């Protein structure tokens, strides 16, 4: 059997798989507990991929298909209907074992990001060409990735074709506000109104008591208003990335891991890698995780569930 | 038979220097982790210091730059290095094999005057 191991990268050289971020700090909450039970950036220790969960950093929260129609509506701004594929270009087949196309964001608000367009006819002998920025409301009733089908809005209101090939770019958030309705840890509806999400990853919780989740913590830009937004992952991009490639045999359920000062040696803290592919400390303060960016995580050993985690 | 016996401890004055052992036997030294705990009274058992396979180590902030943990792992002992003593710090250490969860007897150290 392949022996486990984890990728040598600081924390200053990893990027959050839930959003195209980089990470800035760990973090941890044991006060407001809520469910987690995110679909990006899910991979087991043996290599599995979960839920939505993608290899490609440029596919977190993206989308690629065709412009239907603008949906005619005398509310405020612009609203075009889009049917999403799959981000290489296939069409999506909803009978597929996954809650919705690799990829689609696993969380409730409103996505600000770049629509982005290249026509397939050619006139004498090079395509036309149009970007503009975008939002995508994910709690909407309109939100069906499930069906093959998403709807986005602009402050343009023209200049977007039909029946072209269409791009969507992740840049941060619209709003943080009340009626924006963004919950890191709400699951979108993704076929809509009409029927529960199917295939989901399976949640996640720590299971020994005094223990709670290590998050990776990476903040998100906004469009206006007020806030500090940020988004947490269990596993960022590259370990999803490198534990899909070694493809190694868990031993255990739980795995110890170590982050080192490696200027020193030092083991800072320990931490519990669980097999389902999340992190869980002996923690009793909350927020930021008062750590040099220099320090990585390195796996020790597996141990079974008689192991204690030393005090955080 | 599987037994850790403590070395060292005892009385000292505030600011000396004393050195604590751990002699074990009957168990894969090299492939698990080692720790030194400490219990003062009416307080529970602290983790101080722990030390792994690729000797690495970990320190708790109300020791770290003054307590020194190593092993040896061709006489199956664990040592304990604590310099500048402070009459917090008296309590009863016990080294422990935490890949086995084998506790040890346990040592007496008091600083005071």
């Amino acid at each position: 059997s392949k022996p486990f191991t984890l990728p040598i990268l600081t924390l200053g050289e990893l990027t959050n798989s839930r959003f195209p971020l980089p990470i800035d700090v760990l973090y941890t909450n044991p006060n407001e507990s809520a469910i987690v039970q995110c679909q990006n950036g899910r991979c087991t220790l043996d290599g599995e991929l979960q839920g939505t969960t993608q290899l490609l950093p440029t596919g977190i929260c993206a989308f690629r298909g065709k412009v239907t129609q603008q949906v005619q509506d005398e509310h405020r701004g612009t609203h075009w209907n889009m049917t999403v594929t799959n981000l290489n270009g296939t069409p999506f087949d909803p009978t597929e074992d996954v809650p919705a196309p690799l990829g689609t964001p696993d969380f409730s608000g409103q996505i600000y990001g770049v629509i982005s367009q290249r026509n397939t006819n050619t006139v004498p002998n090079l395509p036309a060409n149009r970007a503009h920025e975008a939002v995508i409301a994910t709690y909407s009733p309109k939100f069906t990735p499930k069906l093959g089908n998403i709807q986005f809005s602009t402050w343009e209101t023209q200049d977007v074709s039909s029946g072209q090939p269409t791009k969507f770019t992740p840049v941060g958030l619209a709003s943080v506000d009340a009626n924006s309705h963004f919950d890191q840890w709400t699951l979108p509806s993704y076929s809509g109104a009409l029927t529960l999400n199917m295939n989901l990853a399976p949640s996640v919780a720590p299971v020994f008591p005094g223990e709670c989740l290590l998050f990776f913590r990476s903040f998100i830009p906004l469009k206006g208003g007020y806030g500090n937004p940020a988004i947490d992952c269990l596993m960022p991009q590259e370990w999803v990335q490198h534990l899909y490639q070694e493809s190694a045999p868990s031993l255990s359920d739980v795995a110890l891991v170590r982050y080192v000062n490696p200027e020193t040696g030092r083991t800072l803290f320990e931490a519990k890698l669980h097999r389902n592919g999340f992190l869980t400390v002996a923690r009793n303060s909350a927020g930021p995780v008062v750590a040099p960016t220099n320090g990585y995580f390195r796996f020790d050993s597996w141990v079974n569930q008689f192991y204690t985690l030393a005090p955080m | 038979q599987v037994q850790l016996q403590e070395s060292g401890g005892g009385l000292v004055q505030p600011g000396g220097s004393l050195r604590l052992s751990c002699a074990a036997s009957g168990t894969i030294f090299s492939r698990n982790i080692m720790g030194w705990y400490r219990q003062a009274p009416g307080k529970e058992r602290e983790l101080v210091a722990s030390i792994y396979s690729d000797r690495s180590t970990w320190y708790a902030e109300s020791v770290e730059g003054r307590f020194t943990i190593s092993r040896d792992n061709v006489k199956n002992t664990l040592y304990l290095q604590m310099n500048s003593l402070k009459p917090e710090d008296t309590a009863m250490y016990y080294c422990r094999d935490r890949t086995l969860g084998s506790w040890g007897q346990g040592t007496q150290v008091t600083v005071s005057s």
